[PDB]
């Protein structure tokens, strides 16, 4: 009966928190490789708004533009595939949440016929509602998949040849996550914990 | 129906909704259940005056019966003190979204930047459900106010409240504010 | 023999080592001559002077290495008239033949950077002279993986 | 001639992750059997005619008696686990190719063929290569596989003793 659909609300809601946590971590540490990654592309940048033959003591030297530009933009490849990686836990935090939260309307889906929409409403001492947890599920869902299809989008726009693009990089990240309600796990949690 | 007003005991680091940070009546788990409280939503409160104002309650443990701990605000609002009796009603009635609100100042009259207020007091008491004649209470940045709403008008068509069942208001990111 | 030419071996490894810790001691100092500068005397002096001193253990280490370079295509040279994973041990004066190519190319960049960040005009110069000097760029990355492989054959 | 497994899971930290890739892992005896040269160039050969080069290393505690594969490597060269090839140290002489001939995966959404050669000249340095063989990059992660047509030698120069030329900077690269 109904008992199914709390157990499955109780079942599903841990793994968000855990999960929650592990988006977090993996963000935080994207944060300062982005910083860093800016700051190569803009030295890189500048290395070339000179002639690298006009000015005396470098003339006595074969070729330095293109050694120096090759060294750099290894070292840019490096800490680019280093994002990669974190993009790739993004990817795979998002999934499995995607999974659990379908399974729970489902569950809810295949039982509604017997539990009326008004023993949906009954908001106990110590519990919202069915309703608005299996509503609040569904934003949680929403979210996740919003913020991880756009930040790839932006990621994934990174060449070399666009040098203020990457210069300019961190700030649009950022702003990426400040537009979002935080509260929406963070409350969620919070809301439902005495749920358990 | 009828509880014992306290101070709040208030240590919440972890006092969940970034939010219900202004709103706040803590209770008791047993005394939700006695007055059919439910966690999240709006709850009603008279005073032995005939004021009143309501508040979004919440069952904070480590809280004995009848106590239900109160803000210092609230307590001035509706003239209240630390041992008195109040009555608190789980709201039953219709909840809208409220347009027009009106409200003047206290004597702090520096004339401050006028939807610069606005926007304080929209980012700082979403879900505050209001009444005619109340205080709000905006600290933008540091500098205290202390605003008397006069009137308000809600989507629905009234304009303004004193019975449970019945209509109420709160404020919305779209909320026109007056300042007379 | 082949005892000195493990020996060799490690001491590459140290050197390139103590080579790295005290090219980023001196990238600091020029990070501090640089923001000095563009921020408008004598401190600026001591501060090129202890940059100098720098750049002289940087020298010191280079004829180390070119010591060891000596010595092994000595023993190169005697072994005319083969070893742990038959090598042909001659590839070993090859590999530090390229190694010493590398970082004395390398010292000149470095020395020719000092000589000139002090008095530098336009601000793009500095920062490209900054990156000369961090980035070592006459090193070509497999050197590590060509030490490692030599390195390798000997513990 | 040697079995041939899968590569194993114990990559090294060192030797940076460029060179990680064009690998094969060996044990002791497997480099003191076919006296074989730590570091340097090797050649394997399938019975169906697929010679391909790589750099030959041995892994500690490696499996004695075998030869591990990148999972490139069994692709290009078509062998399986368990399966036998042909290993020989390569003892001719290495040279410089000069320029290349490539085909592309004819994918081509938009390919910059500048960006395109950079990125190939960049990440294939020390690369050994024959005719009709490939290549794999990573063009911002989406993989590219290209195809070799012609390659022409330092000294006009277009068997485990022949001539064989790895790319630099300075090869040109011709579609």
């Amino acid at each position: 009966p109904l008992l199914a659909v709390q157990e499955a609300l109780k079942k599903c809601f841990p793994v968000v928190e855990e999960q929650q946590g592990l988006w977090q971590s993996a963000l935080r540490d994207c944060q300062p490789l982005l910083s860093s990654l800016s700051n190569l592309a803009e030295q890189l940048q500048a290395a070339q708004n000179l002639r690298f033959e006009d000015v005396p003591a470098l003339r006595a030297f074969p070729d330095l533009k293109e050694r120096l530009r090759r060294k750099q933009l290894v070292a840019g490849d490096i800490v680019l595939d280093k994002l990669g990686e974190r993009l790739a836990i993004l990817l795979k935090v998002r999934d499995m949440v995607s999974s659990h939260v379908e399974r729970v309307f489902q569950i809810y889906e295949q039982h509604a016929d017997t539990v009326g929409i008004d023993a949906v409403l009954q908001p106990s001492a110590v519990s919202p509602s069915v309703a608005d947890m299996l509503e609040w599920l569904q934003d949680i869902e929403r979210h996740y998949r919003k913020s991880y299809l756009k930040r790839k989008y932006l990621l994934s726009s990174i060449q070399w040849g666009d040098l203020a693009n990457i210069q300019a990089l961190p700030k649009a990240w950022d702003r990426i996550s400040k537009d979002e309600h935080q509260d929406l796990v963070q409350d969620i949690l919070l809301n439902v914990s005495f749920f358990l | 129906g009828t509880l014992t007003v306290t101070n709040l005991l208030e240590k919440v680091d972890d006092k969940i909704p970034k939010t219900f940070q202004n709103s706040l009546i803590h209770l008791g788990l047993n005394t939700m259940k006695s007055a059919n409280i439910c966690i999240g939503r709006p709850v009603l409160l008279t005073s032995l005056n005939g004021k009143q104002e309501v508040y979004t309650a919440w069952p904070m443990a480590g809280f004995p019966g009848g106590k239900v701990g109160l803000s210092e605000m609230a307590q001035k609002n509706v003239g209240v003190r630390p041992g008195d009796a109040i009555q608190v009603q789980p709201l039953v009635g219709a909840v809208l979204q409220a347009e027009e609100m009106d409200v003047a100042l206290s004597d702090k009259d520096m004339e401050i930047n006028e939807e610069e207020l606005t926007g304080c007091i929209l980012r700082k008491l979403d879900g505050k459900i209001v009444l005619p004649g109340n205080f709000l209470y905006c600290t933008f940045y540091g500098r205290p106010y202390k605003l008397q709403v006069l009137r308000v008008k809600g989507a629905d068509g009234m304009i303004l409240a004193k019975c449970n069942t019945d209509t109420f208001y709160f404020i919305s990111s779209t909320t026109r504010v007056n300042f007379t | 023999s082949a005892r000195k030419i493990k020996d060799n071996a490690a001491d590459w490894h140290n050197l390139i080592l103590k080579w790295e810790t005290l090219n980023d001691a001196g990238f600091t100092t020029a990070n501090n001559i640089a923001n000095l500068k563009i921020s408008l005397n004598e401190e600026l002096e001591k501060l090129c002077e202890e940059l100098q001193a720098t750049l002289d253990g940087l020298t010191k280490i280079q004829v180390k290495m070119e010591k060891l370079s000596s010595t092994t295509k000595g023993i190169c040279e005697l072994e005319n008239y083969p070893l742990f994973h038959t090598w042909p041990t001659t590839h070993f004066y090859e590999v530090s033949h390229k190694l010493l190519e590398m970082y004395r190319k390398e010292l000149l960049l470095k020395r020719t950077v000092a000589k000139e960040l002090a008095h530098t005009g336009d601000p793009d110069l500095t920062l490209s002279y900054l990156s000369m000097w961090l980035h070592q760029p006459y090193v070509e990355s497999d050197s590590r993986l060509h030490l490692e492989s030599m390195l390798l054959e000997t513990g």
